[PDB]
């Protein structure tokens, strides 16, 4: 379910970037993804090395 | 807090105008902290250089 919310949010921001923005066709990518949901929540910590 | 105690243990003042932040987990491997932009503007406001 919670994934569903992030998916729809990515979509609706694509929609506002279609309706009047400067984008004719959005295509989400990992580098620009930061703009669409902001800072990551979880991390890949690996709290220690050895 | 750690560096505080250590300064006190030897009586040496910490080098002046040094701000820091982080987390420590009983072996010294520092861990990420969040919200960094706000702490950054505050440190710039206080004149701390490091």
């Amino acid at each position: 379910r919670n994934l569903q919310k992030q998916v729809e949010k990515v979509l609706r921001k694509s929609a506002y970037k279609i309706v009047s923005g400067e984008a004719e066709s959005v295509e989400v990518t990992p580098e620009n993804l930061q703009d669409f949901v902001g800072k990551p929540v979880f991390t890949v910590e690996r709290m220690y090395d050895v | 807090i750690v560096t505080a105690l250590l300064s006190l243990a030897m009586g040496r003042p910490v080098r002046q105008n040094l701000a820091m932040t982080g987390e420590v987990s009983l072996t010294g491997k520092i861990l990420p902290v969040g919200g960094i932009k706000e702490k950054t503007i505050a440190a710039k406001r206080a004149g701390v250089t490091c």
